[PDB]
């Protein structure tokens, strides 16, 4: 089979291909028996999670985690199973070379592949083309995808995530009380089609927060407009949202309306954002690792030995 | 007793949606039938009388053309043997640029005749032997059929007469105009060195004035506007920068650390004074035109307007490289003033409005340069795309003539002479190879047959006439398109000629494709994937 | 409406009584019947299909029972006791299952006859104690210095496995491996054949060329092709630390205002790598082995010293290299000492096996770790060879710890059963019947041997039960290859007393466990 | 049954049924692969789920591409994969001999014989066959002619005859160049580059290297005649600090100074390269080519082009060694103390554009211990087929050199070993003689299928051949053009001793283990 | 590499971790003279070393 380790700036969410749920959610997942079956895990339990804002800070930590998400929470061997790792969109090449050196050299994995988290999210929803708006805890990303691959040239990156969202709400300071504001953020926070008619009975606009770059709907629109005019229909009509940040307000229709406004009066835009399987990236990875085109895309161990960081970078510089 | 079970072994162990075909009946004949369907799909587009096709691809995009390779690309060919013939046709397009439809027609014909021979009782191995030996004879023969040669590629009348044939099959009605344009463009390029690069012929498609309004431009055209207030320049001193037209910033991270009210008061004035100094150094080198591959800053644009410099912004890097080749400049990664060698020059750089489109034109007056543009006017984008394909055919023919200046007669003359000579060779070869040699010979008849069928005349009358006249000794005789009845005429004296290399490679690739398709005996198709397509091809 | 007013949750199913007893016993004897034919030298292979598309072709009781899945808690318990036997002694994993199944089978009789399970259990415990007494009485010692005697002990353990065809070869391997893994420090003897005897299976080649190395082997190449691949007296250094320049654990944020500071900082990084590499070169090694990365600048500096480096080795492989070459893993080259350098390796080679580069640290002297290099036709064949070699090595270890032997071919089972039957005549209570039934239940091992040989159980068992009524016949058993009674002193099938003691204990205690069980309950959530 | 009472969703094949399953699957594989054997075999087309086409005659490729879900087929596929990983050839014959051993064992097991006795006969026959093989093996000084005949015997099975006659010279010359006296041949030192533009008979051996990339600065030369090659592994692009330094300035002038300074670190390494270039070629006579395993930013590319250096970046980690062995320099991870002795020489370096990609040729090296095979062809599947064929041929020549012995081909060794087994049978005690007979009839599948593939009668050809070998003793095999016996050693039909030994060993082992299977069981749910 | 038997066992029970020293939340390292960075990094480990030596 193929181990599908979904880092997803969350937990490890590792398992096997074919499983509808991961089997190794390490971060925040016996005793009185004999052996080292708690101490070895007791060490990892208090180890800081390397990925911050969707980027790996401490690699030794991450490697120790993976090693403990292979030998302890899966009780398997990576020397015979291909691995599908996940990376955040627009992830530096250096991080890719590091993780590929870890897998092929340390864990001696026969073959591996690194997929974009938004692409796997789109896969778990069953589609292969569309523009994914991924807004988590630290970053916001718009990933246009056509034929199942994240077009590396139309990835617009703005920053208005859970933190930036709860910020203005705090404005309306202490950790516990800004987390009361964040509890309200976690709970119902219905998106407003029009803030006028929503405040009458009491990210889209940078000025609201205090930024001066662009809204998320503007971001999606321009990411669609930096693609093929023929696939434009598919991008506009298959916009898939993901991320607990964007889920909390449940923003579908405000986006839809202002994106329709921006787009020509031709393409009909439909946004599918009701899943919330809480393992979308994992299921997308499992689907990919189950396919045979994954064997096609395999960066093999021999390929790695022959090319190195160049094979991880897929040439084409 | 109401169901036949799968036989023990491979029939049972095979996966669910997989298919297995084996033998002449399940595999060879089905492959030949698929290739025949392909050849039939593209046959009616062969030649000047070939009709256009309106292919709509999966993205609902429309292609109106009689260019075989374009139709094949935009068709979703799913049968693997047909896929192989298309792979051969695309290799022909890549190597030569013209002759893809010949490859298809000839491969389909060879496969049909191979099916015939297998039915009479020959083995695929013997068919392959005969086809290969006959291809070798065809290659031995073709050099002797060469009638003309270019003898000069710096001229424009000879080059126009030479490109006319390649740009006649496509765009039959207007072939003197387009051949003139493509000859003008090709000869402005093609330096004293024998190397000719086809990417240096640029084609700008602007809409609205009929194809006769097309023109050649010794220079470059960009469907852009100017960033500043200046729009025209008569003695361009272009300075090209791969960097933006802004102040250089740090690669790590930059923070303006203020600790005194004075630093705060002076920072912005210092920034603008720095920008003024930079652009004034550029202007003082004499540059009146600046072309940046990156963005433009508001202050830098301000000062470029102040010092009367025309600013142009080219988003693409290939556009920047081609502009550098055009003007004789060097893309500087810094905003430093250019040295006398790093600067480029143009007899004119101006903003114009061709039709609805606004364009920036870098126009030389000399009848040369490193890059030339063909501005195609036309009432339809599809029409202009078809004319661009015709331009590509003419340019690839010019390159083939730079590589090999030899020419063979067209209009089916070379094909008929090849058929005759290879039949005469097969009549001498004893053994079971003679059948396959004679079928390989008769396969050439498919070309004048398709030309006749498309002209609207009886292919049998035409082929009989051609055989009779080529028996009398005339190897340069081919069929006449200008005849309501079956007729024939001297292809040479008419000026209808093909490229030795074109025919060479077309025959080689078509024969290899047919022979490859025949060598298949078992096919084991897998269940169709839902995979996100090939990873490398993106 | 009027929602169900239950006392226990719906889905909570409770069985009780003789049905539960008979169900548990039938599940146990089914688990037994699964592997009943996998006992003895004339056994046949079973091809199990893993949920991961894998395949397991084996004769090993624990392998088979571990690869199958069940839902009955009695079958769960039987699989668990097979696992227990495998972890403790590493052999007898199917003898135990068969014995436990037969004990439960014979207890079914007494349970149907109104006897109480505790009575049967007390009888079983008496019988187990007396089995222990009889085994310790009939055992004989072994001179572990006799390599041939040890090879015979190991053959009597692998004869029932696929590697029997290269039995002598495999025997030597196991013996050699164990003799090297024996280690003593501070008065604590340790045969740790799980951390320091490694089996590396390289498909291809032939099994007859497989060997145990006087050293270790890893799948690695030099970090830089200018490094040597062959060194005849390597001084080796082992590291847990990265030879790269990594960040600090604190917020080490820098602030640059001067021009030279960026360049000075990058040169400072280079100087740090230089200083690490010099701290290493000062010990003048030939090979450097790291568990973490090695920066390319560090590779340059080491190569300048004519040092060969291997970049990212596993902690387990690093520990084996330590034991083999005599080194001590360090984590700070500043703290590096000559005592931490590895002298003892006789040759470092890096050679191409197939399309892979393998690093050998072989030709060592007194290596307290080893690598068994297995070569063969396929990953499945070699996985089976590895399991068989595990059996052989675990048997050798059990012997070196407890050098006592007992006879095989079922001879021990019949001798002990006879002793129990003879002792039962003094018993006057009601437990004599279950006690004698356990005596008749030990007979199943020779029965299974005869059945798997293809002979007549009745006749042979009768002659054998009679033979064991004579005086000096406690060594008589049966051949698993011809179906005849022989003297084990003449055949040579001798198992370790520890193995059979653990076997009997596990069987009897599993029987006690399943007999005490009644009243199954189910449904309730975790 | 037993397992189905505990795990109801369990699949189980017991004793005879299990045997029936396994042997049936083996025979199924044989029926597919029977046609792959020999030069008169037929090429199969294999279409992936994506639509990619493979034209192959290779047993291992065919196995992994067939669409099969059988456990016995998995076992046999793995055995073939090991055969391919270690020897490169022998996979089809491996499958055929396995299937035929199983069939010939079914012949006697259907008659109530126990598989144990057949496996004992298998072991005896293996021993005697290995002995006869070592006896008949031809110990030969591996000359270019012998190696050419070997490579012909492999490439003629894998590709067309003319293309095989080309790949023969290519492969033999390639190995005879990267070969060091009494030092195992590292096939990694033969790069394999494929180009997709010309005919398949243009596949050539470049006595140098071909990188699949070129210079990314346009002003850089496209052809260099007398070239100094600098093989380096040093970043020449901007590297940010590990410790997150960050820049702080109070003025646009300071910002400019910091922008100019932040590149001093890499400007210094570029300066080192440029000074080496100037010191080693003070004029424009010679050339200077930098080949970096790491990146080179546009500023460094400009700085090196201005001085007339051709810089290629992000080369392959293996090209470091291939270039230091072909050209003859030293691969560097730092320019701390670099000298002209760290440079290699190439009598020609140039660039070739093919569609959208670029290639860089480095040729006219002095005595390159690394070379490349340029696989030219008009189609992706032609290139893949030629790659597989050259892999087989390289492994064949390497094995003939390593194992200085070489075995006659065309099923000759199989025929002779069958006769020897049939003469040895009486020396076997019990009914294991029948297993020996089965082994012989299994060995006889190689000539039979060859006849079957050349279009001849298996029985008539095999009796003719065995008769000729008994009357003369000459190791004879099948002439695929006449169906008559022929002396393989005289006509140049050679096989690898290592391959035949690996066949015997692995086939016997897997067949024994399958015959002793008495229960197939899927109960893991 | 540690021994696995000790006879005259002198036992030290510690309720803290022995790891590379990390400055706490309200402490930041800010370098403005690169020549100090090395020494700072060195303490991150030498601090822990000293504790162990004392034990
Ligand atoms: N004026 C003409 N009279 C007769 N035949 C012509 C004329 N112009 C072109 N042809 C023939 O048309 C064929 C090429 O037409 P085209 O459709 O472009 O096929 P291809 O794509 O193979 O070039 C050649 O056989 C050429 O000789
Ligand atoms: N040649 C032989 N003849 C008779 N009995 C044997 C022979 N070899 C081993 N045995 C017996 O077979 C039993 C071992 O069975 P085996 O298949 O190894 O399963 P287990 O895992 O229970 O050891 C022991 O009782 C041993 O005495
Ligand atoms: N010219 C030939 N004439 C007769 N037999 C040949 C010839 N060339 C190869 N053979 C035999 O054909 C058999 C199969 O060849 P090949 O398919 O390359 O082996 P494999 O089946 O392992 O791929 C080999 O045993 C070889 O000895
Ligand atoms: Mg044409
Ligand atoms: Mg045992
Ligand atoms: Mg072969």
């Amino acid at each position: 089979a193929a181990l599908v380790i979904d880092n997803g700036s969350g937990m490890c969410k590792a398992g096997f291909a074919g499983d509808d749920a991961p089997r190794a959610v390490f971060p925040s997942i016996k005793d009185s028996y004999v052996g080292d079956e708690a101490q070895s895990k007791r060490g990892i339990l208090t180890l800081k999670y390397p990925i911050e804002h969707g980027i790996v800070t401490n690699w030794d930590d991450m490697e120790k985690i993976w090693h403990h998400t292979f030998y302890n929470e899966l009780r398997v061997a990576p020397e015979e199973h291909p691995v599908l790792l996940t990376e955040a969109p627009l992830n530096p090449k250096a991080n890719r070379e590091k993780m590929t050196q870890i897998m092929f050299e340390t864990f001696n994995t026969p073959a591996m592949y690194v997929a974009i988290q938004a692409v796997l999210s789109l896969y778990a929803s069953g589609r292969t083309t569309g523009i994914v708006m991924d807004s988590g805890d630290g970053v916001t990303h718009t990933v246009p995808i056509y034929e199942g691959y994240a077009l590396p040239h139309a990835i617009l990156r703005l920053d208005l995530a859970g933190r930036d969202l709860t910020d203005y709400l705090m404005k309306i300071t202490t950790t516990a009380e800004r987390e009361i504001v964040r509890d309200i953020k976690e709970k119902l926070c219905y998106v407003a089609l029009d803030f006028e008619q929503e405040m009458a009975t009491a990210l889209f606009q940078p000025s609201f927060l205090g930024m001066e770059s662009c809204g998320i709907h503007e971001t999606t629109f321009n990411s669609i407009m930096k693609c093929d005019v023929d696939i434009r229909k598919d991008l506009y009509a298959n916009t898939v949202l993901s991320g607990g940040t964007t889920m909390y307000p449940g923003i579908a229709d405000r986006m839809q309306k202002e994106i329709t406004a921006l787009a020509p009066s031709t393409m009909k835009i439909k946004i599918i954002a009701p899943p919330e399987r809480k393992y979308s990236v994992w299921i997308g990875g499992s689907i990919l690792a189950s396919l045979s085109t994954f064997q096609q895309m395999w960066i093999s161990k021999q390929e790695y030995d022959e090319s190195g960081p160049s094979i991880v970078h897929r040439k084409c510089f | 007793a109401l169901h036949v079970p799968k036989a023990p072994g491979f029939a049972q162990m095979l996966k669910e949606g997989a298919k297995h075909f084996s033998g002449l009946e399940e595999a060879v004949y089905r492959n030949i039938q698929a290739c025949k369907e392909l050849a039939q799909t593209t046959r009616t587009a062969y030649g000047p009388n070939g009709m256009n096709k309106m292919v709509i691809n999966h993205l609902e995009k429309l292609f109106v053309t009689n260019d075989a390779a374009t139709i094949l690309r935009e068709l979703e060919v799913q049968h693997p043997a047909a896929k192989m013939i298309v792979m051969a046709s695309h290799m022909q397009e890549q190597e030569v640029g013209d002759g893809t439809n010949f490859v298809l027609v000839f491969a389909g014909a060879l496969l049909e005749l191979a099916e015939e021979l297998l039915r009479i009782g020959l083995s695929v191995s013997e068919v392959i032997e005969g086809y290969e030996i006959a291809c070798r004879k065809a290659h031995e023969i073709l050099p002797n059929l060469v009638c003309c040669s270019a003898k000069n590629l710096r001229d424009i009348d000879e080059v126009s007469s030479l490109l006319r044939t390649s740009i006649m099959s496509k765009q039959y009605g207007n072939e003197v105009f387009l051949a003139k344009l493509i000859a003008q463009a090709c000869v402005s390029i093609f330096p004293d060195s024998g190397h000719f690069n086809v990417d240096n012929i640029r084609v700008c498609k602007i809409l609205g004035s009929g194809i006769s309004s097309s023109s050649v431009l010794h220079g470059m055209v960009f469907k852009k506007e100017t960033e500043g207030d200046v729009t025209s320049v008569k003695d361009a001193k272009i300075a090209v920068y791969s960097c933006p037209f802004d102040g250089m910033i740090t690669e790590t991270k930059g923070t303006v650390l203020i600790k005194t009210a004075e630093e705060l008061m002076n920072f912005s004035k210092g920034e603008e004074n720095l920008m003024d100094a930079q652009v004034k150094a550029i202007a003082d080198t004499g540059a009146n035109v600046v072309v940046t591959g990156g963005k433009v800053a508001d202050m830098a644009l301000h000062y470029a307007n102040k010092y009367n410099i025309m600013l142009v912004r080219l988003n693409s890097k290939w556009d920047l490289r081609r502009l550098c080749k055009t003007v004789g400049a060097t893309a500087l990664p810094r905003l430093t003033p250019p040295v006398l060698e790093e600067m480029g020059h143009c007899d004119s750089v101006y903003l114009s409005e061709v039709g609805d489109t606004q364009v920036v034109v870098f126009k030389h007056e000399k009848e040369d340069g490193a890059i030339s543009t063909i501005v195609l006017r036309g009432s339809t984008d599809n029409l202009m795309d078809d004319i661009e394909r015709a331009v590509d055919d003419g340019v690839n023919t010019f390159k083939v003539l730079t590589r090999d200046k030899r020419l063979v007669p067209g209009g089916g003359a070379t094909e008929i002479e090849l058929a005759k000579q290879i039949t005469s060779y097969g009549e001498t070869c004893p053994g079971l190879e003679q059948y396959a040699i004679k079928k390989f010979a008769e396969a050439f008849e498919a070309i004048p047959r398709a030309l006749a069928e498309n002209s609207g005349v009886k292919a049998n009358e035409v082929i009989s006439k051609l055989y009779a006249v080529h028996q009398e000794g005339n190897k340069n005789v081919g069929l006449d398109i200008e005849a309501e009845v079956p007729a024939v005429k001297d292809m040479l004296e008419a000026g209808i000629l093909d490229t030795y290399l074109g025919k060479y490679w077309a025959i080689k690739l078509a024969t290899n494709a047919a022979v490859t398709v025949l060598r298949v005996d078992q096919i084991i198709m897998a269940k169709p994937a839902g995979g996100p397509k090939p990873p490398s091809g993106k | 409406g009027h929602r169900p007013v239950l006392v226990l949750s719906q889905n909570t199913k409770r069985e009780s009584g003789r049905k539960v007893q008979s169900g548990n016993i039938n599940a146990a004897k089914t688990i037994a019947d699964i592997i009943r034919t996998c006992l003895g030298p004339k056994s046949m292979m079973k091809m199990l299909l893993d949920p991961m598309g894998g395949i397991v072709m084996t004769n090993d009781g624990n392998a088979i029972l571990r690869e199958i899945q069940v839902q009955h808690p009695a079958a769960k318990s039987m699989i668990e006791i097979s696992r227990t036997q495998d972890e403790e002694v590493g052999d007898g994993t199917t003898s135990v299952i068969i014995l436990a199944g037969e004990m439960l089978s014979v207890a079914e009789h007494f349970l149907e006859q109104q006897m109480h399970p505790t009575v049967v259990i007390s009888a079983y415990r008496k019988a187990l104690d007396d089995m222990i007494s009889t085994l310790k009485k009939i055992s004989i010692p072994v001179d572990i210095s006799d390599s041939d005697m040890m090879l015979n002990i190991i053959n009597s353990s692998i004869t029932t496995k696929a590697i029997s065809r290269w039995s002598s070869l495999a025997c030597n391997i196991a013996l050699d491996a164990v003799k090297m893994v024996q280690f003593e420090e501070n008065g604590r003897k340790e045969i740790d054949i799980k951390k320091y005897a490694r089996v590396e299976k390289i498909p291809g080649g032939i099994i007859e060329d497989s060997c145990v190395l006087r050293g270790v082997m890893i799948n690695k190449d030099v970090t830089h092709p200018r490094m040597r691949r062959y060194i005849k007296n390597p001084r080796i250094v082992l590291l847990d630390s990265s030879l790269e320049y990594k960040k600090g654990e604190s917020q080490t944020d820098i602030e640059i205002t001067r021009e030279e500071d960026f360049t000075r900082i990058l040169q400072m990084e280079e100087e740090y790598i230089q200083q690490l590499c010099e701290d290493i070169i000062q010990l003048k090694p030939d090979v450097v082995i790291t568990e973490k990365g090695i920066s390319d600048l560090a590779q340059h500096y080491l190569m300048r010293a004519n040092i060969t480096a291997i970049r990212r080795v596993r902690k387990t492989d690093n520990n084996r290299i330590a034991r083999a070459c005599g080194a001590r893993i360090v984590s700070r080259p500043e703290e590096l000492r000559e005592d931490d350098v590895g002298t003892g390796a006789g040759l470092l080679e890096i050679k191409k096996i197939g399309d892979e580069y393998f690093t050998f640290i072989t030709d060592c002297k007194d290596p307290k770790a080893c690598t068994i290099l297995l070569r063969g036709a396929s990953k499945e064949i070699l996985s089976e060879v590895e399991r068989n070699l595990q059996d052989a090595m675990q048997v050798c270890r059990n012997v070196l710890l407890d050098p006592q032997l007992v006879p095989g071919g079922g001879a021990s089972e019949m001798a002990v059963a006879h002793a129990l039957t003879e002792k039962s005549k003094a018993m006057t209570g009601v437990e004599q019947w279950p006690y004698r039934a356990v005596a008749q239940a030990l007979e199943v091992i020779p029965r299974t041997l005869i059945q798997n040989c293809g002979a007549s159980t009745i006749r042979l068992l009768t002659s054998l039960r009679a033979k064991h009524t004579q005086e000096n016949c406690e060594t008589w058993g049966v051949n698993g290859e011809t179906g005849t009674l022989v003297d084990m002193k003449e055949l040579g099938i001798w198992e370790p007393l520890a193995v059979k003691l653990q076997t009997y204990k596990t069987a009897v205690e599993t029987a006690v466990l399943l007999l005490r069980i009644d009243d199954i309950v189910s449904g309730h959530k975790k | 049954a037993a397992v189905k009472t505990l795990n109801p969703k369990a699949e189980v094949a017991r004793a005879q049924a299990a045997l029936a399953v396994n042997i049936s699957a083996a025979r199924g594989l044989q029926d597919v692969l029977r046609t792959n054997l020999g030069p008169k075999g037929t090429m199969k087309m294999l279409v992936s789920g994506a639509g990619d086409i493979k034209l192959t005659k290779d047993g291992n490729v065919l196995l992994h591409e067939m669409q099969i879900q059988h456990p016995t087929a998995s076992l046999i596929a793995k055995v073939a994969t090991a055969q391919d990983d270690i020897t490169g050839d022998g996979t089809t014959s491996n499958v055929l001999i396995i299937g035929e051993l199983l069939k010939q064992a079914d012949l006697y097991i259907s008659e109530g014989l126990h598989p144990r006795i057949i496996t004992e006969g298998f072991e005896a026959a293996k021993e005697k066959a290995l002995q006869f093989l070592e006896e008949v093996k031809v110990s030969r000084e591996m000359d270019r002619e012998t190696l050419i005949d070997v490579a012909r015997t492999s490439l003629r099975t894998k590709v067309h005859a003319e293309l095989a006659d080309v790949l023969t010279e290519a492969v033999v010359d390639s190995i005879l160049a990267i070969k060091k006296q009494d030092e195992p041949i590292d096939l990694f030192m033969i790069e394999i580059m494929e180009m997709k533009h010309k005919s398949e008979t243009d596949t050539s051996l470049i006595r140098g290297l071909v990188l699949d990339h070129g210079a990314r600065h346009p002003d850089m030369k496209k052809r260099v005649e007398d070239a100094y090659i600098l093989t380096c592994n040093v970043s020449l692009e901007y590297e940010k600090t590990e410790v997150n330094s960050g820049f702080f300035y109070k003025s646009a002038e300071e910002r400019e100074k910091l922008v100019k300074a932040e590149r001093k670190f890499i400007e210094d390494r570029v300066k080192k390269i440029i000074e080496l270039k100037r010191k080693v070629c003070g004029d424009s006579d010679k050339g200077f080519v930098v080949i970096n395993q790491k990146g080179i930013d546009p500023f460094s590319l400009d700085a090196l082009s201005k001085e007339g250096i051709v810089a290629l970046r992000r080369a392959k980690r293996r090209n470091m060694e291939r270039l230091t062995l072909a050209c003859g320099g030293v691969a560097l991870n730092s320019f701390d103390d670099l000298s002209p002795d760290c440079l290699g020489h190439a009598g020609l370096v140039y660039e070739y554009t093919l569609g959208e990609e670029k290639f860089t040729f480095i040729e006219k090296c002095n005595n390159p211990r690394s070379v490349t095979l340029l696989i030219k062809g008009p189609n992706k599947h032609t290139l893949t087929q030629i790659k597989d064929a050259v892999r087989d041929g390289l492994r064949a020549v390497k094995n003939a050199i390593d194992d200085g012995c070489v075995v006659p081909g065309a099923g000759a060794v199989e025929v002779a070993m069958a006769e020897a087994l049939i003469k040895h049978k009486p020396s076997v005690k019990g009914r294991a003689q029948l297993g020996v007979q089965a082994f012989a009839d299994a060995l006889l599948i190689i000539p039979k299928v060859l006849a079957q593939n050349s279009g001849f009668d298996l029985q008539e050809t095999l009796v003719k051949i065995q008769a000729e070998h008994s009357e003369s003793g000459q190791l004879v095999g099948v002439d695929l053009n006449t169906g008559e016996p022929m002396v393989a050693a005289e006509v140049g039909v050679w096989d690898n001793y290592c391959v035949k030994k690996q066949l015997l060993h692995s086939c016997t082992v897997i067949a024994t283990n399958i015959l002793l299977v008495d229960e197939i069981m899927r109960a893991g749910m | 590499g540690m021994p696995k038997r000790i006879v005259n066992a002198k036992i030290a029970c510690l309720d803290f971790s022995l790891q590379k020293t990390k400055m706490k939340l309200g402490v930041q390292v800010v370098i403005t003279d690169p020549e100090k960075l090395d020494q700072i990094r060195q303490r991150e480990s030498d601090i822990t070393k000293e504790r162990i030596q004392k034990i």
